[PDB]
């Protein structure tokens, strides 16, 4: 087995990202009167 | 206008009740998932260990990867600040969960007071995830756990070993729990209008 | 305090406060069973297959 996780963290940032950007996309439709 | 604003903030309410339910789901797997630090080429051993749990390799060119640990039994975790940790990841989920019940309060209660209850209540939930993923490092020290990443492990001191999904998931848990409780904030002081 | 809202007119309510403790009954008809709910769901889930 390769023991290096890179692939794995990276899905795990990418994911983590979307759920962040998501979140921001809420702000900016709530912010803006 | 007064529609627009209605419908806004109505989907804007559903889509963070989509999201607070994607943070529970977060941070239970997060809590369960054994993923937080992991072996390397370097390390003596191979393994992992999350919260409470952790793996190890017996060291014979095979995986054979003996597996101890439970929140449910505190002696068999690995140190006190483990312990810590696990307890107050599992209380930022019972926050979280509560939270999900106290939606069914928006049939009966104001829509302001209930989501203001969720903004307390996911703030205290991501300050308790702070603190766990603050206090776990501290339990590195551990006889067991310098056993399987090396000698060169301690306090705030990783070594060989490295930092696997969990640990970046719960990091990003954190700052997806801070957001919702902004975000529950702003909508119950805004739907008054 | 720029909405004017303070760590006491924006985050915390303090406002009356219970009052409506007369309808409370009402909030345990579906407080109760989601709670239950919610335990089982990952009750389960924790200990069939994430572990
Ligand atoms: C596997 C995970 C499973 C987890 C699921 C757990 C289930 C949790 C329990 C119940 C959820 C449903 C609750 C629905 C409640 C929504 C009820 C509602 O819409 O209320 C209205 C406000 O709307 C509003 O803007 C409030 C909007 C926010 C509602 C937030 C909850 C949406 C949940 C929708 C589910 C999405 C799909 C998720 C499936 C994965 C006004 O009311 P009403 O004038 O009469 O009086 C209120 C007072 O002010 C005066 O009496
Ligand atoms: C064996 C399982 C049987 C379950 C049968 C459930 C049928 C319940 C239908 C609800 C009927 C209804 O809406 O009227 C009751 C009250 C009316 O409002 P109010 O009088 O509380 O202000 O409504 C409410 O305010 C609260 C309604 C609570 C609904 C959730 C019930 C959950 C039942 C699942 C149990 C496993
Ligand atoms: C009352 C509502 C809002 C919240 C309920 C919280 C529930 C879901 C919590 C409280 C205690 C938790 C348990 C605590 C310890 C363990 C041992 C672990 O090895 C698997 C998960 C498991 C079995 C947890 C599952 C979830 C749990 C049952
Ligand atoms: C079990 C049911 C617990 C109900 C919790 C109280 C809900 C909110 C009560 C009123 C809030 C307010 O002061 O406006
Ligand atoms: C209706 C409210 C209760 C909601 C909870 C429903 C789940 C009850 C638990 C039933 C036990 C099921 C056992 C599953 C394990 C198995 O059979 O292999
Ligand atoms: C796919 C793994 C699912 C883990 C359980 C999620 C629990 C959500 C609690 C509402
Ligand atoms: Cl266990």
């Amino acid at each position: 087995d390769s023991r290096d996780y890179s692939t794995e963290l990276s899905v795990t940032v990418a994911v983590g990202a979307s759920l962040l950007f998501l979140n921001i996309l809420a702000f900016a439709a709530l912010y803006y009167k | 206008y007064h529609e627009h604003y209605m419908r806004n903030s109505r989907a804007i309410g559903v889509l963070w009740a989509i999201f607070t339910i994607c943070f529970a789901i977060i941070n239970v797997v997060v809590f369960i998932q054994p993923y937080w630090v992991g072996d390397s080429v370097s390390t003596p051993k191979p393994g992992y260990f999350g919260l409470f749990h952790y793996c190890v390799g017996s060291g014979l060119a095979g995986r054979e990867l003996t597996c101890r640990g439970s929140f449910t039994d505190f002696s068999t975790i690995p140190s006190s600040a483990f312990k810590a940790a696990a307890f107050f990841v599992l209380l930022s989920m019972v926050l979280i969960l509560g939270c999900i019940t106290c939606f069914s309060l928006f049939f009966f209660c104001n829509t302001a007071t209930v989501y203001k209850i969720c903004a307390w209540m996911q703030l205290l939930a991501a300050l308790c995830l702070v603190l766990g993923c603050m206090i776990f490092p501290d339990g590195w020290d551990a006889e067991t756990i310098r056993d399987m990443c090396g000698a060169k492990t301690g306090k705030y001191s990783l070594g060989d070993c490295s930092v696997r999904w969990a640990y970046i998931l719960a990091i990003i848990g954190i700052l997806n729990a801070l957001i919702l409780s902004f975000l529950a904030f702003v909508l119950g002081n805004r739907q008054t209008d | 305090c720029l909405d004017g809202k303070d760590c006491a007119s924006f985050f915390c309510c303090f406002e009356d406060c219970h009052i409506r403790i007369a309808k409370m009954d009402s909030y345990a008809r579906i407080f109760f069973p989601t709670a239950f709910c919610l335990f089982n769901l990952v009750y389960w889930v924790s200990y069939l297959y994430l572990g």
